[PDB]
């Protein structure tokens, strides 16, 4: 659903939290306006796995709705004597972010969300790991998304959950084994997930499947003025209690009391919806995010 | 943060108003949307427009196209431009920005269009009448007329010595014969009148101050 | 178009505490975040707190953390601002705001038209007159002011004329100040030639009918 998909999940908010000039905008994303650190994740070319996943939530979005917890330092300053928390971690990545951008944001190895952060009037380098002067007209009010992911609630406990990988050493922080060959390293588009009780965890494979569901995540009410969002909590199941009145598609209908002339607002079924779950060394679980990111690796040979 | 207007600003009709909106040194213009307001007597503040660049940048609701924003970094300071000034733009102007949980207002510019020209003020300062003494009570009072633009800075010394409790100052009011007046009281005990050699009354208008003095020996 | 309308003006006694009322029409409250924002006569304009709906939040400015609480009528797209302990300072014009940028669809109101809120303890006294003589000091080349000091009254207004209203060139009125004892006060003052002093009369009427209060008092030069 093309124009829909700014009809987010939950809140919807997509700004970083030392960042609120775009809360117009960004606090909800809905229809109306542009939000820097949102609309990255549409464009086509760029994020594949959030766009094949785009009715559930980014990662500023699972942090606002409480499903994703901030760094100790929510924000690290690369223009300081070490910007410590989050230079190791960074370098081991291999990003590239746009122009104008003061801010960029990252699942942690801990699985909790850090910031890259600069100066009122730097960029960052295209390379996100240093501080570059501003030579545009005026910076982005936004944070810029470094990995390509989707995000979800879940109560799946992974605290038995970790990194499984054939023949691998090293993969960006974490060090899996003592290797002592000498051995092959490289930048892998590595795919991971995050977990209730767990860390981040690296995977040789992407498995995820959808349960689609008929519950009221599952979606997209609008009202036409011209398209504005509606909560389809005020519209009455099939027997029960409404402070609107609304119609739908025939899944919507199915579940819900329909009147089609009265209406107040439309849900459609948001087809993409529902609850993912991700195999984890044989074991089906409920994974709290999923994504990909650029790291180095290093595997035996 | 504390957001430092100009007290006042004046030019004549048909020129170009610049007001200013300097920023602490630990924040930077260039990270916030400026709110720019105009504010009349009896009226609450009007949106003028905001301003955080050429491309992020909305006018208010009726606002003409005179009304203009923009800013300076190396001053630090959000800038509200009205070209072509008209009689109707005399009034106060507020500049806000919103970098957290807070609405933080600048001191505010009364801006007036110089209808015609700059009267200095007459300053005359009452020292408390033997009626009032006789109350057990004292109450200096400065008069300041005649003067434009309306605006003053009114400052109480005792013995050389500043005095900011129990003062009352009033907002410059149009006179009769259209200059300003305002008024400004001292409030003090009968003794406190007495025990100094002598209270001050300092208005400064235009950057000129003009000081009257009285003293109880007389 | 938003319509936001406030509450009548107030008067609170020292400590109490005063509620005022922001009623929204054309619009629905639990669509809009509200804020306070007030002005002490003749000063600057203050923020005092809002409440985040995105957020569900409400945050207060440290100055009044403890005093300023508030609250929404839902049913009636009413809000309310409650501030408690009140003291002599919290004598403000206090406006319900709505953030222009987030709701620029809006061709209404973004600011309510204000409520005032009076402190002072006081009930219905009548003004004390004093004379404002010229002596010599008050003179610069032929003109000189006198007036009268109308001081301690309570409620607003007064109102001065200067011989019996046949005096009306060179007399300036000032607007009243509220002082921290909760009594108003003003001044009116004439500029006279300095000549005529000896030759003409001059007596302020004073009336304040709140407690039918009417005051002459002749205002001749000082010895």
């Amino acid at each position: 659903e093309d124009p829909h998909l700014r009809n987010r999940p939950g809140k919807g908010h997509n700004y970083i939290d030392g960042m609120t000039q775009e809360d117009a905008t960004c606090k909800p994303v809905t229809y109306a306006g542009a939000c820097s650190s949102f609309d990255v994740l549409l464009e086509k070319g760029k994020f594949p796995l959030f766009q094949s996943y785009a009715h559930h939530r980014t990662l500023l979005e699972a942090v606002h709705d409480t499903i994703i917890a901030k760094a100790d330092p929510p924000s690290c300053d690369l223009q300081s004597a070490h910007g410590n928390p989050c230079m190791k971690e960074k370098l081991v990545m291999k990003t590239h972010c746009p122009n104008d951008y003061q801010s960029a944001h990252y699942l942690n190895n801990d699985g909790k969300m850090a910031s890259v952060k600069c100066p009122p009037k730097y960029e960052l380098t295209e390379d996100c790991n240093f501080c570059r002067q501003m030579t545009g007209a005026s910076l982005k009010k936004g944070s810029y998304p470094l990995q390509d992911l989707f995000c979800q609630s879940s109560e799946d406990d992974g605290s038995k959950l970790k990194t499984k990988m054939k023949g691998v050493c090293e993969v960006g922080v974490q060090a899996l084994k003592k290797c002592d060959g000498q051995l092959s390293t490289a930048h892998e588009v590595v795919p991971f997930a995050v977990f209730k009780n767990s860390k981040k965890v690296y995977l040789d494979k992407l498995d995820l499947k959808t349960e689609e569901n008929l519950l009221p995540d599952s979606f997209v009410c609008f009202e036409h003025k011209e398209l504005k969002s509606f909560d389809i909590s005020q519209c009455p199941k099939i027997g029960g209690h409404g402070s609107k009145k609304c119609t739908g598609d025939a899944a919507f209908c199915s579940a819900y009391e329909c009147t089609a002339q009265y209406a107040n607002a439309y849900c459609s079924h948001a087809n993409g919806s529902g609850i993912v779950q991700i195999q984890v060394s044989g074991v089906w679980k409920k994974p709290l995010c999923v994504g990909y990111e650029r790291v180095v690796v290093k595997r035996e040979l | 943060p504390v957001l430092t207007q100009p007290p006042s600003s004046s030019a004549s009709p048909g020129e170009s108003a610049r007001l200013t909106c300097t920023l602490p040194s630990d924040i930077s213009v260039s990270s916030y949307n400026i709110y720019w307001y105009q504010q009349k007597p009896g009226s609450p503040p009007r949106f003028l427009l905001y301003y955080y660049s050429d491309s992020d940048k909305g006018q208010g609701s009726g606002v003409p196209s005179r009304f203009s924003g923009s800013k300076d970094a190396s001053d630090n300071t959000g800038i509200l431009l009205i070209s072509g000034l008209q009689s109707e733009d005399e009034a106060d102007y507020y500049c806000m920005i919103w970098p957290s949980n807070a609405w933080v207002f600048g001191g505010g510019t009364k801006l007036t269009v110089l209808g015609q020209p700059k009267a200095a003020p007459s300053v005359t300062l009452f020292p408390p009448s033997s009626e009032e003494l006789q109350a057990n009570k004292a109450t200096l009072v400065c008069l300041i007329s005649d003067f434009y633009p309306g605006a003053v800075t009114v400052a109480w010394k005792a013995d050389s010595s500043p005095v900011k409790a129990g003062v009352e100052t009033t907002t410059p009011s149009k006179q009769s014969n259209n200059k300003y007046a305002a008024s400004s009281y001292l409030s003090l005990t009968p003794e406190q009148w007495k025990s100094h050699r002598s209270y001050s009354c300092q208005v400064t208008h235009e950057g000129s101050t003009v000081e009257k003095t009285v003293a109880p020996t007389e | 178009q938003v319509q936001l309308v406030q509450s009548g003006a107030e008067v609170k006694k020292p400590g109490a505490s005063v509620k005022v009322s922001c009623k929204v029409s054309g619009y629905t409250l639990t669509e809009l975040s509200m804020h306070w924002v007030r002005q002490a006569p003749g000063k600057g304009l203050e923020w005092m707190g809002g409440f985040d709906r995105e957020d569900g939040e409400t945050i207060y400015a440290q100055k009044f953390q403890g005093r300023v609480t508030m609250t929404e009528d839902t049913s009636t797209d009413t809000a309310y601002m409650e501030l408690s302990s009140l003291r002599s300072e919290d004598t403000a014009v206090y406006y319900c705001a709505i953030d222009p940028i987030r709701y620029n669809w809006n061709y209404g109101d973004y600011w309510g038209q204000g409520t005032l809120v009076t402190v002072s303890s006081a009930s219905t006294k009548g003004p004390s007159v004093f004379p404002l003589a010229p002596s010599s000091k008050s003179t610069s080349g032929g003109t000189a002011a006198l007036g009268c000091l109308v001081k301690d009254y309570f409620p607003e207004p007064v109102t001065v004329s200067w011989n019996s209203g046949a005096l009306t060139s060179g007399v300036h009125t000032f607007p009243a100040v509220l002082q921290s004892s909760g009594l108003y006060s003003l001044s009116s003052v004439v500029t006279v030639p300095s000549s005529s002093l000896g030759t003409q009369t001059y007596i302020c009427n004073v009336n304040h009918k709140p407690s039918n209060t009417k005051v002459d008092k002749k205002v001749e030069p000082k010895s």
